[PDB]
């Protein structure tokens, strides 16, 4: 599911911001808007390899 | 010039807790012979005696349990065996 | 099985040893008339060697009669005894001895060569289900398997029979 | 192929057991280069073949570079130290 | 009355599908390893345009019958 | 694009100051994620594994060079971050880290030598390329010439460089001489079975490999490494390993090559072995560089290692970038700069990290497990797809020796984990200092990739077979 | 490597044309791709001596 | 304008219809759409947006400041060649017939309809020999895929399109 492959890429950027401000030795919540910029960039990669992904399997159909 | 940066202020590493009374009577005696048994490894060495517990626990006694398994594979059938009927399969 | 001719074969692995010893003690030389002086022996670790497992190989596999990793198991043990001679300890000779027959015999049992051989690889090898009755290969894999190949395989006994139990007991 | 292999193997071994100076090991290093070219170009004459050609002329553009700025390296590592001492 | 399992039927046939996904995916394995080997056209494989594998040499001194096929 | 900015980086670095270093580092940082991004599409091209000769057949374009082309390029944005961006603003952190004048103009020459020799049909091409990118690198290992160490290792790799170039071109014209030809795409399967190339194929290949330091010829690259610049190490130790090891996979002239095998085996033993003894922290991981070479090497024996050896090559680039990066952040925290080009040498000078920063180990354990091959980490599926290629094709004593290999290598890869979680007497109480965003969102970017990369295996391998068949 | 070389003439070359002439006619047209990289080959040889020999400031 | 060479007639690199396979640059130029106009825009845009923003994120001497005109005269410099780039290569994989082409199919086909009811050689009369025009599209065939690496472009009125 699309919103599923979105939620999990998401997720990952989360997890990317929270390792960097506990890296940098800061609160887990330093900068909230660190949050929703690192998640909405990692869903746009998430989207992209969706994206590819489907025109792969539409692909490999068609040639049948 | 190379000195880390002024701007870190380092203390000690203290690790809390509620100092117990102590409870035992440590045995230097008991301590030393403890040390010694439990880091035997690293001083063992190839004599004798110790060569042959070697060669007698992990080369002759697997050797025989090994003839004896592979002898006896399949040789023995006791379920209901009757009078005169060879328990025997070989 | 045709055997090997022992003699000749150490005797043209004693010249190969004998110059291999001459090149690494000349590179010693160079690194470091008295580059045999100063040689550490290096001639006789290679000449040693050589003989070693060469007569070794060549006298187990013409004794057996076979060819397998058994006899290299045995020249990597007598390769070993010359290596480890040189310590001049018995706990070191046996150590010696015993492993490097081990590795050699791991050698030898994985085909005693550090390439492939290409045919009998699985990438160059009959694979998959087989067809219809015919007789497994190496790589093949099958639903069923014949009872006779069973029975000839593992041995009778131990709940192994030409006759499935119930069939064999069925009263008529 | 005679003259450019000995060169390049004398040359080599000039590198190889140098234990005069540093400039003997530039100089083994352009040799080679020359008799990898002398090879080639034999090579190149004997088939009537341009492909040789082309390869030697970028064989002798590329060791230019690479003369100018293996000197200049050694200029760089001179700097520091004021003396070659091999 | 409070032992609600599913049914054995489902059970089983919820197995054979899943055991069905699984053999598809043998098959397509066990078919792109084979694919894979299998060769491709001069084209796809190098040049799709210019697909000839022929040369034509130099053109300066183009003698008549150096030709060859 | 690439030809673009070295032209425009020339102009600019000459006409700027030398306070703009790192202003115009972002900027080609920038640039290069921009080209990433939007000239992605071209992938498109590659479809069904469709291959185009370009330039009158010097330069081949198929899916496995646009692959390691763009993984070239996320290698090269990450590195020049570290110069681009200061780790810390005080002055010993201005003394530690400058980027030189002429860094980066350096650094995109030998990326775009680096992405001649992948692309390279024809052997003038490859030289030309290998030569190119030979240079670069001796000038980078040179252009800190205050440091003594770096100026020896420059003109050691100048000799070590110059003779292999030697004996690849050797190589390159008794090829010529033979067919009188200059292109692989030449042979046949007909060709190989009627001469006997095999000579002159491997004395190719054993020129190409000791570039990047395979036994027995690693020591002077480990050297070299071990005495330059610790942001010039992250380096030199990474981009030749790629573009000779992606050149050799897609050429196939090795093919259970018998010399291969035994030299694969003996690299294996010597960077597992070897490296046990090691105390100082870029000599551990340059034995690791050199066993991970033997990895990579052994998919040089066998044909369709396209998928294995992609998916190896991507994680330990990053792997190996995180473990530089870590060794870089762990430098606020030690007690003794041992000097300005590289501030931190011995494993020892860790111990107690975990006492002053506990995530920054936590990163380290995961890029160790990874590097060891602790599933569910990226290390651990680079390894198992090795390990089926070769026991696909019948290596069965070299799949020994690679067990063996990873469990020896395991023990100085987990020496730096133990000094790590070991305790130190002076615990940071505080400090006002923040490590630079840009970085640290970098280095955790790593870390996610390599700790979650394994839920997207499937999708991966479902990509794969339709770019790559 | 005893045996002596046939040299034989023909006449399908009208123009004079020698080893420099093809040599730029190839490396001019066949190859341009080599000519523009070596082309950045010695843009190397230029700055590369530069950076490490010259003290900037 | 007689070619020398064979070449593939109508091969598929894509699924739709090839309709050039090595485009000249004025009409690759000429066929690009105004998405391909904003993508050159965005990039032109996003260069040095992207330094200022890089700037806000770790500023470079501690303290923000924002980046000077010459910088950013650069950034729009280089982002400008960027993103021409990008939407010459989208033009020509529509011409390739690798993404979506019916409206640049239905402009050539008029096109090249005109150019024969004028007379004209459907690429154009070259100023080179034939061997030369051959070289050259050898030379220019199939060279965005090295889009990356190095810029190269078809400017020679040779006759190996591919098409029939
Ligand atoms: C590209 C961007 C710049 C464009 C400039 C003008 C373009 C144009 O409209 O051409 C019209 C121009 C005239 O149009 P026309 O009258 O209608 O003629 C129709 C046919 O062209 C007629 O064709 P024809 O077959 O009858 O004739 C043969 C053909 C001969 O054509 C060829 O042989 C060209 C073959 C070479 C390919 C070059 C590709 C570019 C390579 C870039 C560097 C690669 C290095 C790789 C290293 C690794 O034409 C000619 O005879 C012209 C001869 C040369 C003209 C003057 C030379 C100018 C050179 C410098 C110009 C500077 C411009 C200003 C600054 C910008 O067409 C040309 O053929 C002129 C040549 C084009 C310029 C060549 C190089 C341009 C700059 C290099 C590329 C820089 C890349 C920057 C962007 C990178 C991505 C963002
Ligand atoms: C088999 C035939 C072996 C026959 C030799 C027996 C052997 C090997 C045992 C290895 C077992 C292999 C098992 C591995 C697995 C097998 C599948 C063990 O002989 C041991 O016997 C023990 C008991 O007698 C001794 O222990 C204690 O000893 C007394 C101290 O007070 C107490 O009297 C006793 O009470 C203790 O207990 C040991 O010291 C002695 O080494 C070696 O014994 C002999 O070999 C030589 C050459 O190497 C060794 O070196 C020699 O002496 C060295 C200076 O000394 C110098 O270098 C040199 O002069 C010379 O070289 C000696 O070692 C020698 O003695
Ligand atoms: C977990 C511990 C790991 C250690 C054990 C690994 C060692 C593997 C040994 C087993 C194995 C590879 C199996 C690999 C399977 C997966 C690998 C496992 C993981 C890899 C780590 C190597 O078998 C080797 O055994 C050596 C003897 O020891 C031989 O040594 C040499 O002997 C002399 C040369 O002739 C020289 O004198 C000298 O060169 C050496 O002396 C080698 O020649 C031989 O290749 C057997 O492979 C081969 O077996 C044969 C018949 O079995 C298969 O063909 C069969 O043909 C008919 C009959 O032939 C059958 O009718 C047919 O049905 C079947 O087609 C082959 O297709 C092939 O498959
Ligand atoms: C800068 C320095 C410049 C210096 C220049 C001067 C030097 C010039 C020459 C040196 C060049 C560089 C030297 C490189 C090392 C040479 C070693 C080398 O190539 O691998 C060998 C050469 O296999 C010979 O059969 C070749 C046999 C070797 C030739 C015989 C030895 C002659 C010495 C006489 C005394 C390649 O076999 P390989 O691995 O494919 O081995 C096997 C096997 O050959 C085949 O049967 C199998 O089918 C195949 O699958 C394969 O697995
Ligand atoms: C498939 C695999 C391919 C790619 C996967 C890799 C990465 C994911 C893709 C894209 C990644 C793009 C991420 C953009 C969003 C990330 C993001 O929150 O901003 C930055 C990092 O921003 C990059 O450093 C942006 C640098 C981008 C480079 C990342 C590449 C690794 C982190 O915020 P932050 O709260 O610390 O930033 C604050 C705040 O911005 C300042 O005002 C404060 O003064 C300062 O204290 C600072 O802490
Ligand atoms: C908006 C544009 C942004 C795209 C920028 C890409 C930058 C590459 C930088 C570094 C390489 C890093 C990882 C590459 C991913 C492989 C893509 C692929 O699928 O690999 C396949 C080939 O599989 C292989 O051989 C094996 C690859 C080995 C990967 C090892 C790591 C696996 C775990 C990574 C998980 C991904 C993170 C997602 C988190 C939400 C090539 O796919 P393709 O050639 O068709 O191009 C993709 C279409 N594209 C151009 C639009 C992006
Ligand atoms: C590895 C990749 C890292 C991704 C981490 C995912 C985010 C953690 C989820 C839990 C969470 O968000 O809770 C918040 C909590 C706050 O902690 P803190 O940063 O100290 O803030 C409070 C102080 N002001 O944050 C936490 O304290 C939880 C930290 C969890 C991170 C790892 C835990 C240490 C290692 C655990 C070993 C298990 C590894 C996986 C096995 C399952
Ligand atoms: C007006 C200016 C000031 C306010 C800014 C206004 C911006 C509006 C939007 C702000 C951001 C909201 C959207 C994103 C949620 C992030 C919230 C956050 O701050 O971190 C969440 C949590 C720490 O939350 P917190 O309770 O504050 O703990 C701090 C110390 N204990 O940290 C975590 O839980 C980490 C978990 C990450 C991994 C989760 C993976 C599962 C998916
Ligand atoms: C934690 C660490 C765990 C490590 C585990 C041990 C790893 C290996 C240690 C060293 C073992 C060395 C094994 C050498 C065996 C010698 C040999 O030559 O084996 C060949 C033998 C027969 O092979 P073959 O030629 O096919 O004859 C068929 C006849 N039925 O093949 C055999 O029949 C097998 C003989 C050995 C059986 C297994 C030995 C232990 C494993």
């Amino acid at each position: 599911a699309l919103f599923t492959s979105l939620v999990g890429a998401s997720g990952l950027g989360f997890a990317t911001k929270f390792l960097s401000n506990k890296i940098r030795l800061k609160p887990a919540g330093y900068y909230p808007l660190g949050y929703v910029f690192s998640g909405v960039a990692w869903a746009g990669l998430g989207l992209v390899l969706h994206n590819v992904h489907q025109h792969s399997l539409e692909v490999l159909e068609k040639k049948k | 010039e190379l000195k880390p940066s002024s701007a870190i202020q380092r203390g000690p590493l203290n690790k809390g807790g509620w100092d117990a009374p102590h409870a035992l009577h440590n045995d230097g005696a008991i301590d030393r012979y403890a040390h010694w048994r439990t880091f035997y490894q690293e001083r063992f060495k190839y004599t004798r005696a110790t060569g042959k517990s070697t060669l007698i626990f992990l080369v002759a006694f697997p050797a025989l349990i090994g003839y004896v398994a592979y002898q006896s594979e399949g040789l023995f059938e006791f379920a209901g065996k009757r009078r005169g009927e060879s328990v025997t399969t070989r | 099985f045709h055997p090997y001719n022992t003699l000749g074969l150490a005797t043209q692995s004693a010249m190969v040893g004998l110059g291999a010893g001459v090149v690494a003690a000349a590179a010693r030389n160079s690194l470091a008339l008295t580059t045999f002086s100063k040689s550490g022996g290096v001639v006789t670790i290679f000449t040693g060697a050589s003989i070693a497992y060469v007569f070794t190989y060549c006298s187990a596999a013409n004794l057996r009669e076979r060819k397998d990793g058994w006899n290299h198991m045995w020249a990597g043990a007598a390769t070993g005894a010359v290596l480890g001679a040189r310590t001049k300890l018995v706990p070191a000779f046996i150590g010696w001895t015993v492993l490097c027959g081990a590795a050699c015999g791991l050698f030898g049992w994985t085909g005693a060569r550090f390439n492939a051989d290409r045919k009998a690889s699985l990438e160059q090898s009959p694979k998959g289900f087989v067809q219809e009755d015919a007789h497994q290969t190496f790589w093949e894999v099958v639903h069923r398997r014949p009872l006779s190949l069973t029975v000839e395989q593992l041995g009778e006994g131990r709940g192994i029979n030409a006759v499935p139990i119930a069939t064999a007991t069925e009263a008529p | 192929m005679f003259i450019g292999t000995i060169i390049l193997v004398l040359s080599f071994l000039g590198f190889v057991f140098n234990r005069r100076n540093i400039i003997l090991a530039f100089i083994c290093l352009e040799t080679m280069l020359l008799g990898i070219n002398l090879i080639l170009l034999r090579n190149s004459v004997l088939f009537d073949d341009i492909s040789g050609s082309l390869f030697a002329i970028v064989i002798i553009i590329l060791a230019g570079v690479e003369s100018a700025i293996g000197l200049s390296l050694l200029v760089s590592y001179y700097r520091l130290r004021g003396v070659i001492n091999s | 009355t409070f032992f609600h399992p599913k049914s054995r039927e489902d059970i089983l046939n919820e197995e054979a599908k899943i055991v069905q996904a699984l053999n598809n995916q043998r098959e397509l394995t066990i078919k792109m390893h084979e694919l894979k080997r299998e060769e491709k056209d001069y084209a796809h494989s190098y040049s799709p345009l210019f697909s000839d594998p022929v040369p034509q040499g130099g053109s300066i001194g183009k003698a008549p019958g150096s030709s060859r096929e | 694009m690439l030809i673009l900015a070295i032209i425009s980086l020339i102009t600019f670095v000459s006409m700027s100051k030398l306070s703009d270093n790192r202003a115009i580092i972002r900027l080609i940082n920038i640039y290069l994620i921009l080209v990433l991004v939007l000239d992605s599409f071209l992938y498109l091209l590659f479809l069904n594994n469709q291959t185009y000769t370009v330039m009158g057949e010097l330069l081949i374009f198929n899916s496995f060079t646009f692959y390691i082309d763009m993984l070239i390029y996320f290698i090269m944005i990450v590195i020049s971050s570290l110069y681009g961006y200061n780790l810390y603003n005080n002055n010993l952190y201005k003394t530690l880290f400058e980027p030189k004048k002429e860094l980066i103009i350096l650094f995109l020459i030998n990326i775009l030598g680096a992405l001649l020799i992948v692309h390279s049909n024809d052997f003038i091409t490859l030289f030309v390329a290998i030569e190119l990118q030979s240079y670069s690198i001796y000038l980078i290992t040179a252009i800190y010439n205050s440091s003594y160490k770096a100026s020896k290792a420059s003109m050691l790799y100048f000799f070590m460089g110059g003779i292999l170039s030697i004996l690849i071109a050797y190589s390159i014209n008794t090829y010529y001489s033979v067919l009188n030809s200059y292109t692989l795409h030449s042979l046949d399967s007909l060709i190989i079975n009627t001469l006997d190339l095999n000579l002159i194929l491997i004395a190719l290949s054993l020129g190409l490999l000791f570039k990047i330091g395979i036994a027995p010829l690693h020591k002077w690259l480990i050297s070299i490494y071990e005495n330059t610049p610790i942001l010039i190490t992250i380096y030199i130790s990474l981009i030749p390993k790629i573009s000779i090891l992606s050149y050799l996979v897609l050429s196939n002239i090795s093919i259970n090559s018998l010399v291969i095998s035994i030299l694969a085996i003996l690299t294996l033993l010597v960077g597992s072995v070897g490296g046990l003894l090691q105390i100082k922290i870029k000599r551990l991981l340059a034995f690791s560089g050199l066993t991970n070479a033997g990895y990579m090497m052994l998919l040089l024996l066998l044909n369709n290692n396209e998928f294995s050896y992609l998916y190896y090559i991507t994680q330990y680039s990053i792997s190996h970038l995180a473990i530089f990066m870590i060794i870089i952040f762990s430098i606020y925290y030690i007690n003794y700069i041992n000097n300005q080009y590289n501030p931190i040498i011995y494993v020892n000078q860790l111990k107690g990290l975990i006492h002053d920063n506990a995530y920054l180990v936590l990163s380290m354990a995961i890029v160790v497990f990874s590097f060891i091959g602790i599933p569910p980490l990226l290390g651990f599926f680079g390894k198992l797809n090795i390990l089926m290629s070769i026991l696909n094709n019948g290596y069965y004593f070299i799949s020994i020796v690679l067990i063996v290999a990873s469990l020896i290598s395991a023990l100085y890869y987990l020496y730096l984990l133990n000094v790590s979680i070991q305790d130190k007497n002076n615990i940071l109480i505080n400090s006002n200092e923040t490590v630079s965003s840009v970085l640290s969102y970098i280095l955790s970017s790593l870390i996610i990739l390599i700790t979650f990369g394994f839920i997207y295996n499937s999708l991966i391998i479902d990509i794969f077979n339709v770019y790559f068949n | 490597n005893d045996y002596n070389t046939i040299i034989t003439q023909d006449w399908f070359n009208i123009e004079n044309t020698t080893l420099l002439t093809t040599i730029g006619n190839v490396l001019l047209t066949n190859n341009a791709f080599i000519l523009l990289v070596l082309a950045i080959v010695l843009l190397l040889g230029i700055i590369g001596p530069i950076s490490i020999t010259m003290k900037h400031k | 304008s007689t070619p020398l060479v064979k070449t593939s007639v109508n091969y598929s690199y894509g699924d739709y219809p090839l309709i050039d396979a090595d485009p000249h640059f004025k009409r690759v130029v000429g066929y690009m759409r105004p998405s391909d106009y904003g993508v050159i825009g965005l990039a032109t845009a996003a260069l040095p947006a992207g330094i200022c923003f890089a700037e806000w994120l770790d500023p470079v001497k501690g303290k923000f400041a924002r980046p000077s005109v010459k910088f950013l005269r650069v950034a729009t410099m280089l982002g400008f060649a960027v993103g021409f780039g990008a939407a010459y290569a989208r033009s020509s994989l529509r011409f390739f017939g690798v993404t979506e082409n019916a409206r640049e199919y239905k402009k050539d086909e008029a096109q090249m309809a005109a150019r024969k009811a004028a007379g004209l050689e459907p690429y154009g009369t070259s100023s080179l020999t034939p061997e030369l025009q051959e070289i050259a599209a050898k030379n220019s065939a199939h060279s965005i895929a090295g889009l990356f690496i190095f810029p190269w472009f078809n400017f020679v009125n040779h006759p190996y399109h591919g098409r029939e």
